[PDB]
């Protein structure tokens, strides 16, 4: 993933 | 403080905390060691600009691809800029040198994305992001206060390691947030899940030390 949740 | 963290992890891991008698993990909890800061959100736009992050106090930062850093305090205007040579300067979003226009604009975009989107991790008792890297399984975030945060992508579990407190905060799959003294984990043990993640953490701290 390229960002957090 | 990375060498200190590594020694603390060597010590907990050598105690084989999940492999002996009755685990009394709860007796290792120490709420006085709850961290002041951790990373609540992050955006990896490193193919172009850098890594943007929010700390739990709603401040934001960016570690740009040129190894410079911008930090927006949670008042929404005050800025700290750190040049490649380490020089720190203070300014605001409204009053800045023209040379920082591009970077300030980029920070506004990251800030807006993390205000509009994403869940705040750990929803505490400024540090900036010293370095970070990703593996297939996790993202590893090293703060300038010595803390090392490891977010596991698959199961959303997280560790926040602080070498000053010699403590680890574990956020589990249910978002329960428990802080342990590392030496009390040696004393009382822990579950195999936490133990495995601490073995991984040691490997990540070795990677940080060998690449610093």
């Amino acid at each position: 993933p390229l960002h957090s949740t | 403080h990375l060498s200190d963290m590594l020694q603390q992890l060597h010590s907990v891991n050598a105690s084989k905390p999940s492999e002996r008698g009755l685990v009394r993990q709860e007796e290792a909890e120490d709420p006085a060691c709850i961290p002041i800061f951790w990373v609540s959100k992050w955006v990896d736009y490193s193919d172009k600009y850098g890594l943007g992050y929010q700390l739990c106090d709603n401040s934001v930062g960016v570690l740009f691809n040129d190894s410079t850093r911008l930090i927006l305090y949670n008042d929404g205007d005050s800025l700290q800029y750190i040049e490649r040579d380490g020089t720190e300067s203070y300014l605001t979003v409204s009053s800045h040198p023209n040379s920082l226009m591009k970077k300030i604009t980029l920070l506004k975009y990251f800030r807006n994305y993390m205000s509009e989107h994403l869940l705040k991790a750990g929803a505490p008792r400024l540090p900036y992001l010293r370095t970070w890297f990703r593996t297939r399984s996790a993202i590893i975030l090293h703060l300038s206060n010595g803390s090392v945060q490891i977010n596991f992508f698959q199961d959303h579990t997280k560790l926040i390691l602080c070498p000053l407190m010699a403590a680890v905060t574990y956020i589990d799959e249910k978002r329960d947030f428990r802080t342990y003294r590392l030496s009390l984990l040696e004393e009382y043990g822990c579950c195999k899940e936490l133990a495995s993640r601490l073995r991984y953490a040691r490997t990540m701290v070795d990677k940080l030390l060998s690449s610093r």
